């Protein structure tokens, strides 16, 4: 139960780069679904952080 | 979802010239793009032909 | 349980991802590593 309760540290953690100049976050497979909550609310915290 | 309106034009600009059936000066693709070097690029571009 | 825990240890596969969450769980061990040499070489 624990094992499966955590995600899969194995495909993860890749940021791709388009022609725009914005870092869109690669979630590949499954897995980083869970984990986009958390990703988001670390990239609202550095906006709000870049706007102060 | 992109950044800004020229995230957007430049996109679809280069989607349209990658198939080739319409063509698109490279000017616009400058203008249209995000570059530091747009000014040089641009007066490299518009400048007219030799003296010669 | 302590063979699972370590980054490294089958089928070939399951080596390449545990390796693989090793490296990823490691990250802020190396990340550590990294800020110590900057300030080194800040200093």
């Amino acid at each position: 139960e624990i094992d499966l309760l955590g995600p899969n540290a194995a495909l993860g953690g890749k940021a791709e780069g388009q022609m725009s100049g914005r870092a869109i976050l690669a979630q590949q497979q499954g897995g980083m679904t869970e984990a986009a909550t958390y990703l988001d609310r670390i990239r609202a915290l550095s906006i709000a952080v870049y706007r102060s | 979802d992109a950044p800004t309106i020229a995230a957007e034009e430049f996109e679809q600009l280069m989607k349209l010239a990658s198939t080739g059936i319409v063509p698109i000066p490279p000017d616009v693709l400058i203008e249209a793009s995000s570059l530091r070097n747009k000014p040089k690029l641009l007066e490299m571009l518009k400048q007219g032909p030799s003296q010669e």
